[PDB]
């Protein structure tokens, strides 16, 4: 279906929590729990951060990241930026139609 | 300790179907899903589709029509087929798990594995 | 023996000693006054009796009753792990029930102010009914049971029944039953009532699921000395016809003979849980397998045990076959499937028939020269000699025992949501509100205590088993706790079936 | 030689009214497949088996085994007017010789509120066993339905009708009467 | 001791049978456990695809009638068992000749699985058996076992079994071995045929009784040019679904092979078939093999080829002629009756009810007894001899061994009960 919408970009100086959104119709975001984040590098392969809206991976994935759901909107949290921080970020859901679909991603940039 | 490497192509022609597989290594096919999923440059990720290991299948509906997959379990890889490739196809091409628990009727929406990525050019 | 004497302490905690385990569960119930002490005839007419099917007539009473019937009354999720891992089949034997702390509340509204005081010589009527006359609807799986979780206060469920009908109209031979027929006992708030009960003989349930299957049985290495026909023509043409016959082995396996078939089959519908996979129609109620009994329709709900997939297809389910839990704070219409937990009871495969398949062929007529052999599709199967099968897994969430209809005859009466089938299982237990109306009602404490009887395992396997486990995972909530606002949640349906046994 | 006591009673209730019209269920049924009145519109919905639906609820037993029969009129005009007393009755076949179902397995007699029908085969002479239609199924009727194929976005699904079916686990009956 | 016997050969029946013979055991799969499926045989197909292994130990197998006898109802009451006079022999292959000698200090083990531990493939029909003559000298054979597969591959439920893990009897060639087994209680099999039929115990009479369930088969006519012209072996017979995997009914439910009269008629996949002495393997002539007939259960049972009867497909009415249609399959009603499958001196004697919550008359379908606790299985191995290990150490296990086989004798002594 229709592509989860994310802003463009996000910037903050290192040491201070940022919040990314991801909106969603309420058939994606909306009527499930399924929320994902990734992050990704430049030149090489995403990295799953959130799963189940707020669950962190095992391991790999610091506290620092927090996910959190209200409405049509999901949210990435995160807290004390560090310069490996900065990284692309998409949202990606599971839709009514039975599919996947991600965000546009949002750039983050460390001051 | 599951790795993904997957193989293929750099550059295609327009018009004509492309074929990438993917080789899990250090683990096993198993009972996962297997998705695949492409990043044009300088462009958000899009999941193209997985596959099962008993050949079950779901593909993004915008690329459904020209989509095929199959997974092979002797030879322990997965593959993709894409027809009439034209400039829009030019991606990096992942193959990522996604994870999925037997048994119960979760849907399977994440990817928690990742190749390293194959990067394909459509042109003449 | 007094109004400020405790009658009972509280008890919460499970016993392991070796092959049987003693739980011990103990909660704060409340009692309303139920119809204004008054009898009053139900029917669906009363609320508009819409279908056929859906047509009853009975009566509610103003008595409620204590639902013990579900796991995890009994079962904390840490003893039903540390039960499942470990054990080959379980069973109850003992029950000790008990009643005290009766507590009554009289209620006094004046204008928008409600006041609430004791009344100190008010009583409450309870009795349990050990002769089975009346009655008995704790094995249709009902909610008002026992909290899960021991700090919640529950409130006791309406007692009412149904008898004949026709529409909505009783009929003749329809029974009426007074419950204040019943000798009872009467308590004060320093009374207490307590009974024990035996469970009857049951089988052990099978907790384990078998690690073989029921066509793979043979010696691989082996021929078998029976033949089998493998050729019916020599060639490619006129008159080929021929009588050949190859012996059944190793190589080919689906031809060899066998001393034992699958249990039986009533084929389902399957669903698949990939919405898009699904026919774009309305065949929740068309499409079901039911049976019709006096002329009205019935959904095939559970139904015989069989498996819910077949191998490699997680996704489908039979449209009634499964058992279909809500998750906490789950809505009752219309809910979404992310929020229901659907059971799966693909661990039967190896001697059961998959649901949403037929059971096989059979020969439809006489093959002649002129005439090919034709197969039809055997849609439903009952009992042939030879076959075994498997009962349906019990849950944490689910239903213990039932009550075996009292009849001429029934067929292996365990019943068919899951658990104990017994011709006398544990007895209702009636109470209501003694009169006075003054608005009135009571609170106080149930302990339920039962012995359960333990199979172990001696299994040789060498490689590790199953196993239920918590994952080791980051999240917000724990699994079975409480969240930030105090409400307690069963987060999956929790089966019996992790050990594994020969065939 | 020691048997059971022959069954002399009529239950008051039926196999599929045992439950508490009260209370709810806590089991879930699917009601609902399509968001309705569109293309592709595919959904899964489930509701709380209730009193108000008492036809979908969750049962721990289910009807006894039956083979069907033909019907007949006691008014001549009801019935077709051809001869098909041997030709429509119901038999079973042994060693290629065609022997009438008589009586056959106990099945109830008619649905309630039908007097005037009776099996061509199935009752004494003329007998009725009303009194086990509460557990037995009628003699004149399909058992039930069964799914006959797997549906798909392609397929419609289907079901077919069950003239006779064998003992199943969960099967109580009540036997003839004397 | 070396030059003493440890058994004296016993060969009469008395009723209590008496068998003795001669065997020979080799080392199986060079002292190892090897995984096996169909891929590791060429890979099959769906209904073929199995996982599983294969053991070094062997396994006796006297579930042959024609084992325990030379050419109204009986069944088995004690068992007795015994082995002895083994002897381990070597065998050097050099050049031109091999050559056998005696290995005096080497054993054997042997042990049975009396709490059904293992998986039973006692009960599936195998070759192996004693012979029926009391002369010839039988190889042991092989023990394995089959898995859960999703293919040919296996899944987490599979399980594997190590028979090391058994104690076990170690037998030098002076030792010898013996056990006793009780047989449960299990009904006669019925060695008679009905006078009567149960109809004529006159076709719209009423009945008290009616025959027993049915599964119908394809018919085959022993006269070749009766048949059709087309192959119909397997895509004409009856079969049952598993899992996804569908198995042929064979022999399946007791039924007639043949109505009165006619003879020349075999249920397709429901009988048993035999072979006569030196038949090959593979697409041998009708003569080359023995079909057996049911015909004897006719009273009783309907005919495997025949449909079961008819039923009403409708309601009549004043608009609408009676329908009737025919029933390919029936289970049980009550009041059904009906004859178990007859036993052969060729064919089985019992098998293992499989463990499972429920089971419905769980006499065998291919004949014979049909036990919970049947005989155990007895489980035999060479143990290995490692040849000359290296003069340094080295962890790996070692994979060269002494070239060497067992002989012996063995004893059975089944008691029956007559009727």
């Amino acid at each position: 279906q229709s592509a989860l919408t994310q802003p463009a970009s996000v910037s903050g100086s290192p040491g201070q929590s940022i919040t990314i959104s991801c909106t969603g119709t309420s058939s994606d975001v909306g009527a499930y729990d399924y929320v994902s984040w990734y992050q990704q590098h430049p030149g090489k392969a995403p990295k799953l951060m959130i799963y189940d809206v707020s669950n962190r991976p095992s391991s790999g994935v610091s506290n620092r990241f927090s996910g959190s759901k209200s409405g049509n909107t999901a949210s990435l949290t995160i807290s004390g930026l560090q310069a490996e921080d900065e990284a692309d970020y998409y949202c990606s859901s599971y839709t009514s139609s039975s599919t996947v679909i991600l965000g546009g991603g949002t750039k983050l940039t460390v001051l | 300790q599951v790795q993904l490497q997957e193989s293929g192509p750099g550059l295609v022609k327009p018009s004509v179907t492309l074929s990438l597989t993917c080789t899990v290594s250090g683990d096993s096919i198993s009972t996962y899903y297997w998705s695949w999923v492409r990043q044009p440059p300088g462009k958000g990720l899009e999941w193209i589709g997985y596959i099962y290991y008993s050949g079950n299948t779901n593909y993004n509906p915008s690329l459904k029509s020209r989509v095929t997959m199959s997974v092979d379990t002797s030879k322990n890889q997965f593959s993709l087929k894409l027809n009439s490739v034209t400039a829009a196809d030019t991606a990096v091409y992942y193959c990522a798990r996604t994870h999925h628990d037997y048994g119960d009727y979760r849907p399977s929406y994440y990817f928690d594995y990742w190749g390293q990525g194959t990067l394909v050019t459509v042109s003449s | 023996d007094g109004v400020g004497s405790s009658s009972g302490n509280w008890h919460c905690d499970s016993q392991w000693l070796g092959d049987r385990v003693i739980t011990t569960s103990t909660r704060t119930w409340a009692l309303p006054t139920y119809n204004n002490h008054l009898y009053k005839q139900i029917s669906n007419s009363t609320s508009g009796g819409s279908s056929n099917d859906n047509a009853y007539f009975g009566y509610s009473t103003p008595w409620g009753y204590f639902d013990f019937n579900r796991f995890h009354c009994h079962f904390s999720p840490r003893d039903w792990q540390r039960l499942i891992n470990n054990n080959w089949g379980f069973r109850p034997k003992r029950l000790n029930f008990k009643l005290f702390n009766i507590q009554v509340k009289e209620v006094t509204d004046n204008n928008g102010v409600k006041t609430i005081a004791n009344n100190l010589t008010s009583t409450v009527q309870v009795f349990t009914d050990s002769d089975y006359q009346l009655p008995y609807v704790l094995g249709s799986a009902h909610e008002g049971c026992l909290p899960p979780f021991p700090a919640d206060v529950f409130m006791i469920p309406q007692y009412g029944y149904l008898t004949l009908n026709d529409g909505s109209q009783a009929v003749g031979r329809s029974s009426f039953y007074c419950l204040e027929y019943f000798p009872s006992q009467m308590l004060r708030t320093g009374n207490n009532f307590q009974f024990s009960y035996e469970f009857e003989n049951v089988p052990f349930h099978s907790s384990y699921a078998h690690s073989q299957s029921l066509d793979r049985l043979m010696n691989p290495l082996i021929d078998q000395y029976l033949y089998y026909l493998s050729k019916t023509i020599n060639g490619s043409g006129q008159n080929q016809q021929t009588l050949k016959f190859s012996v059944a082995g190793p190589s080919n396996m689906a031809v060899q003979g066998r001393n034992y078939i699958p249990g039986p089959s009533y084929r389902q519908q399957r669903v698949s849980t990939t919405v898009t996979q699904n026919n774009n129609s309305e065949f929740a109620w068309p499409g079901a397998s039911s049976w019709a009994l006096n002329g009205r329709n019935s959904l095939m709900n559970p139904g015989p045990a069989m498996a819910s997939h077949k191998e490699g297809e997680d996704r489908f389910f039979p449209l009634s076959g499964s058992l279909i839990f809500g998750k906490q704070g789950t809505g009752r219409d219309n809910v979404d499937a992310d929020k229901v937990m659907i059971t799966n009871e693909e661990e039967i495969k190896t001697t059961n028939p998959v649901a949403t398949e037929s059971y096989g062929q059979v020969a439809t007529n006489h093959q002649s020269a002129q005439a090919q052999a034709q197969t039809g599709w055997v849609q439903n199967q009952g009992i042939l000699p030879g076959m075994v099968w498997q009962d349906r897994d019990v849950y944490l969430q689910g239903p213990i025992w039932a009550k075996i209809p009292h009849t001429d005859g029934n067929f292996h009466p365990s019943p068919l949501m899951g658990g104990f089938g017994m011709k006398h299982p544990p007895p209702q237990i009636l109470i209501k509100n003694t009169p006075v109306f003054i608005t009135q009602y009571s609170t106080g404490q149930v302990s339920v205590e039962i012995e359960w009887e333990l199979q172990k395992e001696n299994s040789k396997r060498w490689n590790p088993e199953i196993q239920y486990t918590s994952n080791y995972y980051k999240s917000n909530n724990v699994e079975f706790a409480v969240n930030t606002e105090g409400v307690y949640s069963e987060p999956r349906p929790i089966g019996t079936r992790y050990l594994t046994r020969n065939l």
